RNA sequence: GCGAUGGUUCAUUCAAAUUUCUGCCCUAUCAACUUUCGACGGCUGGGUAUUGGCCAGCCGUGGUGACAACGGGUAAGGGUUAGGGCUCGGAGAAGGAGCCUGAGAAACGGCUACUACAUCCAAGGAAGGGCAGGCGCGCAAAUUACCCAAUCCCGACACGGGGAGGUAGUGACAAUAAAUACUGAUACAGGGCUCUUUCGGGUCUUGUAAUUGGAAUGAGUACAAUUUAAAUCCCUUAACGAGGAACAAUUGGAGGGCAAGUCUGGUGCCAGCAGCCGCGGUAAUUCCAGCUCCAAUAGCGUAUAUU
């Protein structure tokens, strides 16, 4: 449940935040996530709502997995700047 | 045909086909095969026979 | 060409009749060469007994097979046999 | 001939291999890299093609840990042999590293999934290990040698 | 024959079929009769017990016998479209 | 040189022996038996092929049912009930076979008896494997392995790629729609029955249509007596004798003929009517079920 | 709908965008002398991800491409365009490399509201007016009456007017746009006239390498005065 | 005031059309060729978007060729330079003939007539001209799979539409890696193996369908989460998952042993071929109890041509 953020990159006009996120769990199964866009909105002070991750593939022999996460600064900006079926998998 | 449970594995063969042709080379040749136990020496324990000349006359 | 020659000699036989009665309708078509082979036709059978008449389910079919001269004779049948293989 | 057949039932003996395809495939790769060690001493010492391609040769067989450290010639180089390649295997670098107690035991732990390579299990006996990976064999953490849960008849048994 | 590597053939007559001794050569050689050329060749089947499967007109696969009547060239491959040693190990039924 | 030898070898392999065709010039309908275990659904299927063809919802179709499916060739798909004694009596009437297995349960006992039945008594052309119950399945990995081992048994059974259709689902009671198209995709356009020795001897009719004609009179005074038969069908054999036929009404025993009628058909199939364009309109897909609704 | 590898080498794409490659709407700048908004939006600066998301930020007015809102995604810009983005609040500049590619050049207001623009032709226009063609296909009427052909011109962007202008000179310093010695700062030192057609100007760099290129392939860009900032 | 739509001219872009010098493979059983649809000019016009024998009137005498014209054969590369790779490259829409749109076509999209097939009909009439698939013997072998989600294209235009493209399925033709077991203890038997030289020599621990004990599971089953247009695979992964009578290794070759059985030969008892077949018995039998050896082993054999 280990988290890491690197290359986070601002982009005004896409309005929308850019993470390269590194999450780890060691010992545990995958990281569900929909539990994953509940953990990405108090680590930047967000709503769940405003939070799409893709992306998402587990290294080899478990622990480390990296994530693409992207939160937007409305849920309104995040569904008219959002694909349809990532707007699908997040359930909007 | 009926074949082996040996035969149907083919490492576990070649595991018992290699332990009995170490087995058979041990029957022709001399193998080292450790030197003198922690016992000590406790004789030439299978015979010595004194009209045999084992030397490869060069 | 020996296999195209023998279908060829079969087929001969095959257009010499059809091509032999195809001369007269009374006398040919319907007592030389009896009922034709696809044409759609009603048998009457006389002498059925009356259980196949009770118990006739329509689902399980009837076929009709004709007879030949050799196959209403009784006899020993001498027969080259082997059980299944699957067989207990 | 009853001199390869005898030479690569040796080979299947003497190191716990499954037939003689493995053997045929470690010959085949030997031939190739000492064709390349018998092109290398065609040319004349001091040719740049030599000196370069041939530290290039001896520093990839030095450090996959066939060649030994202390000769570093290309006549050694084409004196190397497959009981060198079948000895940098992983399977008998388990065996004589004493995880298992015979060679077949090493496949059967290997291909069960038990030792480990670093930091990934392992699950092919023929892993070529270099010389810098030869210490990080043990056993997984999944493994009931290496801890976690008891195993499989030890559940049944304690049930 | 010809210039392919099997023919095939219509068994005319098992020749020596009324033979005395079992395995003998003159009990499992079959006449039978090419269709590509038309001649009349004989052809021997691998096994005594395995001549039961040859029946008179069925089409059969042969092949050249490479190793008592020396001389006959031919080997019995497959009858029907199924393999002689797979219906003599019962492996396959024979379709008529 | 290469190509010589290949060509060769497909030379011998076009060959056959040379048997009688006895096919008329009119032919009959050909006789597609639809066999399985119980309880696989031989009965929906006849529903759905025969929707599909001639687009009549029968509730409860029995009895052969000829159909059009061609401006010279038609068909008739008769199902096998689960008795033996018709599975026996049909594997020499059948001129193709559409083989069901029941999927997720496997390979039954009486597909492997009809299997072996039909290849002793004699081979047809066409054995398709239709596979169903595919939608009692959870795990689609599980279900190609399913497809892939009924299809190496099935290959095993009576030749290497053979035809196996699988049938996935039930939506309206019937089968879906594309799966039974590309299934009659295959047995639609047909080439020759195989020249069996039996059938081009012996002279066989499949009874389409049963009546009863006995005299009341006979009936009320003798409940059980020796009735009169009139059954319809087509001569798909030789022809048949026209005066004295002896006729083996297989599982009733052995009569003779009294009497032939000689009729037009109830299937006309444009070629006979007509007596080069390649769609069949809507006037032309016939039924003839006259036991079924 | 062309490949990426016919695609020219100076807009540059990597293994990733596909084998295929977007073509340049006609417009100002040329086909083979081109950076498209996209390639410059999503390919160079990495403002983006996918051509919908290059979509919605070309719909909406947030690109302006030499002071107009450009709005249709394969919009020419080849060279020299300042490209003001209002909602990072950057203006990029449009130069190339020594190797032959472009290159971009972060800049503010002061240094992107003017373009220097090369005069392709000066002709008298219709109502007796001379007019002045830029090579951004910029027509200005009423020019300054020195201002010949291969003179580089400062173009306001906020009125399109001309305010100083560079004279094609044997001792002025020069940019290569085309050509075997693609993208090559240095000082034009040598001009000879060929009549008959394909003229041509002897130049040499900063450090001694003289060669020669054509006079329609030269671009003037400053004496020494870098009035636009090569960048450092 | 800001735009959208529209407009004359000049740009510019995207094109298209001609056009200049050089460069085709071979050949003289090809030495004359063009003027045989004008062959070379120049003048005048016509037509073309424009030049032009491109076409029409008038006249002049040409034009090419042994430095290889012309004719004949049909077998129809350029750029990027370590390298290989990568990139680019005429005629028809059933057959001639004529016409229509548009910036761009002599679209073949339409029309008309003739010619040739062919369909519906209430017999007066009316619409229409492709590829893909299977069979191509009576005997056979790669999906009638899913989506524009990425890259790209077209439109009043952020949404609508795309037969490029990507995803999946089969596959012993090859090719790659390697499961079908690992390890002890005890009991008992005394033989095991070899050969040149054989009624002889050589060597010393080997077995057993014996009794027991330990561990190690990946094939498979599988909750999930993840991957993805939606799925699958992959990577993660909780839980099960090994004692042979099984989670069931094959293909060939050589050899021994057997009856109250069968067949054949002949100066008794022998020999040969062989033998699923024997007195009974099929829910009966537990037998060489799984015969021995050699070769390859998820592969292996046969035939023919052969090298």
């Amino acid at each position: 449940v280990t988290l890491r953020t690197r290359k986070f990159i601002r982009n005004p006009l896409l309005s929308r935040k850019q993470m390269v996120v590194d999450i780890l769990h060691p010992g545990r199964p995958n990281i569900s996530k929909d539990e994953l866009r509940e953990k990405l909105a108090t680590m930047y002070k967000a709503q769940k709502d405003q939070v799409s991750v893709f992306g998402l593939r587990t290294q080899y022999g478990g622990g480390k997995t990296t994530g693409f996460a992207l939160i937007y600064d409305s849920p309104e900006a995040l569904k008219k700047f959002e694909p349809r079926y990532r707007l699908v998998r997040a359930g909007l | 045909p009926n074949r082996k449970k040996e035969q149907r594995n083919p490492r576990v063969k070649k595991r018992k086909k290699y332990e009995e042709k170490q087995k058979k080379l041990r029957s022709v040749k001399a193998v080292y095969k450790g030197g003198e136990g922690p016992g000590g020496y406790q004789g030439e324990l299978s015979g010595i026979k004194t009209n045999l000349v084992k030397s490869v006359k060069l | 060409q020996w296999y195209e020659m023998q279908k060829a000699m079969l087929q001969k036989q095959l257009d010499i009749n059809k091509a032999e009665y195809a001369e007269l309708d009374e006398h040919q078509r319907r007592q030389v060469e009896g009922y034709r082979a696809g044409k759609y036709a009603r048998l009457v059978i006389e002498g059925v007994p009356a259980e196949f008449c009770k118990n006739f389910q329509p689902r399980m079919p009837i076929l009709v097979g004709g007879l030949s001269a050799t196959e209403d004779r009784f006899g020993f049948v001498q027969v080259r046999i082997k059980r299944h293989r699957w067989h207990k | 001939e009853a001199a390869r057949l005898d030479s690569e039932l040796k080979l299947v003996g003497e190191y716990g291999l499954r037939n003689k395809r493995e053997v045929w495939r470690v010959l085949l790769t030997l031939s190739k890299i000492r064709r390349a060690a018998r092109i290398l001493l065609t040319l004349d010492e001091k040719d740049p093609k030599r000196l370069f391609e041939g530290n290039a040769l001896i520093r990839r067989l030095v450090r996959i840990g066939v060649l030994d450290e202390s000769r570093m010639k290309l006549d050694y180089v084409l004196a190397l042999k497959a009981e060198d390649f079948l000895e940098r295997r992983l399977q008998t670098l388990v065996y004589k590293l004493g995880l298992a107690k015979s060679i077949h035991h090493a496949r059967v732990l290997i291909r069960q999934r038990h030792i480990r390579v670093g930091k990934q299990i392992v699950n092919v006996p023929s892993f070529m290990v270099r010389l810098d990976s030869q210490k990080h064999i043990d056993f997984a953490l999944t493994s009931p040698f290496g801890g976690g849960r008891p195993g499989r008849v030890r559940r049944k048994k304690a049930k | 024959f010809g210039g392919s590597s099997h023919a095939k053939g219509i068994v005319l007559e098992k020749v020596g079929v009324e033979a005395k001794q079992p395995n003998s050569a003159i009990r499992k050689c079959v006449r039978v009769q090419l269709i590509k050329n038309g001649k009349k060749v004989t052809a021997f089947v691998p096994n005594d017990g395995c001549l039961n499967f040859v029946d008179e007109n069925d089409e059969v696969l042969l092949a050249g016998f490479g190793r008592d009547i020396p001389g006959v060239r031919f080997k019995v491959v497959k009858v029907s479209g199924v393999g002689l040693l797979a219906l003599w190990k019962e492996k396959k039924e024979k379709p008529r | 040189a290469r190509q010589a030898a290949r060509s060769h070898d497909i030379k011998e392999k076009r060959l056959h022996v040379p048997l009688v065709d006895r096919l008329p010039d009119e032919p009959p309908p050909r006789l597609v038996v639809i066999v399985g275990p119980p309880g696989v659904g031989k009965t929906t299927l006849l529903k759905s092929l025969v929707r599909r063809y001639t687009k009549e919802t029968m509730s409860d179709p029995v009895g052969p049912i000829t159909v059009v499916t061609s401006k010279k060739q038609r068909l008739t798909f008769i199902e096998c009930p689960n008795e033996l004694e018709a599975m026996i009596d049909m594997a020499k009437v059948a001129d193709i076979v559409l083989l069901m297995i029941d999927g997720n349960y496997g390979f039954e006992m009486e597909t492997m008896e009809f299997l072996n039945i039909l290849a002793n008594t004699g081979m047809p052309g066409n054995v398709f494997g239709i596979l169903t119950h595919l939608d009692l399945f959870k795990k689609p990995s599980a279900l190609k392995d399913a497809k892939k081992r009924l299809k190496h048994r099935l290959w095993t059974e009576l030749y290497q790629g053979a035809h196996l259709f699988y049938l996935s689902g039930v939506l309206n009671g019937r089968y879906p729609d594309r799966e039974i198209h590309n299934l009659s995709r295959f047995l639609s356009v047909m080439k020759n029955p195989r020249p069996l020795v039996w059938r081009n001897t012996h002279p066989y009719t499949i009874i389409d249509n049963y009546r009863d004609i006995t005299h009341p009179t006979k009936i009320e005074e003798d409940p059980l007596c020796d009735r009169t038969i009139e059954l319809s069908g087509y001569l798909r054999g030789t022809n048949f004798a026209a005066q004295g036929q002896r006729v083996h009404i297989a599982g009733v025993g052995d009569f003779t003929i009294s009497k032939i009628e000689e009729l037009p058909d109830p299937c006309p199939t444009p070629a006979m009517e007509k007596a080069p364009r390649r769609r069949l309109d809507e006037k032309d897909k016939k039924l003839w079920a006259p036991m079924a609704d | 709908h062309q490949k990426r590898l016919s695609a020219p080498s100076h807009w540059l794409l990597d293994k990733l965008s596909g084998a295929y490659a977007p073509r340049p709407s006609t417009g100002p700048h040329k086909l083979r002398d081109c950076m498209p908004l996209i390639v410059f939006v999503r390919n160079r600066l990495k403002y983006a991800l996918n051509y919908r998301e290059t979509k919605a930020i070309m719909m909406q007015r947030l690109v302006k491409v030499d002071g107009k809102v450009r709005t249709d995604i394969t919009y020419p810009a080849g060279f020299m365009d300042v490209i003001t983005i209002e909602k990072t609040g950057e203006n990029f500049r449009l130069i190339y490399d020594t190797k032959g590619r472009f290159t971009v050049h972060r800049i503010t207001d002061e240094e992107a509201k003017y373009k220097l623009g090369k005069v392709k032709r000066v002709q008298l226009g219709r109502g007796g007016v001379p007019f002045l063609v830029t090579h951004d296909a910029r027509t200005i009427r009423y020019p300054d009456p020195l201002i010949k052909v291969n003179d580089t011109v400062k173009i306001d962007l906020e009125t399109g007017k001309i305010t100083d202008f560079i004279k094609f000179d044997t001792g002025a310093l020069a940019m290569i746009t085309g050509g075997r010695n693609m993208g090559r700062v240095g000082v034009i030192t040598h001009r000879e006239r060929h009549d008959g057609g394909f003229g041509i100007v002897h130049l040499k760099d900063a450090l001694d390498n003289t060669f020669a290129t054509r006079e329609s392939n030269v671009f003037v860009i400053g004496s020494e005065k870098p009035w636009i900032s090569l960048p450092k």
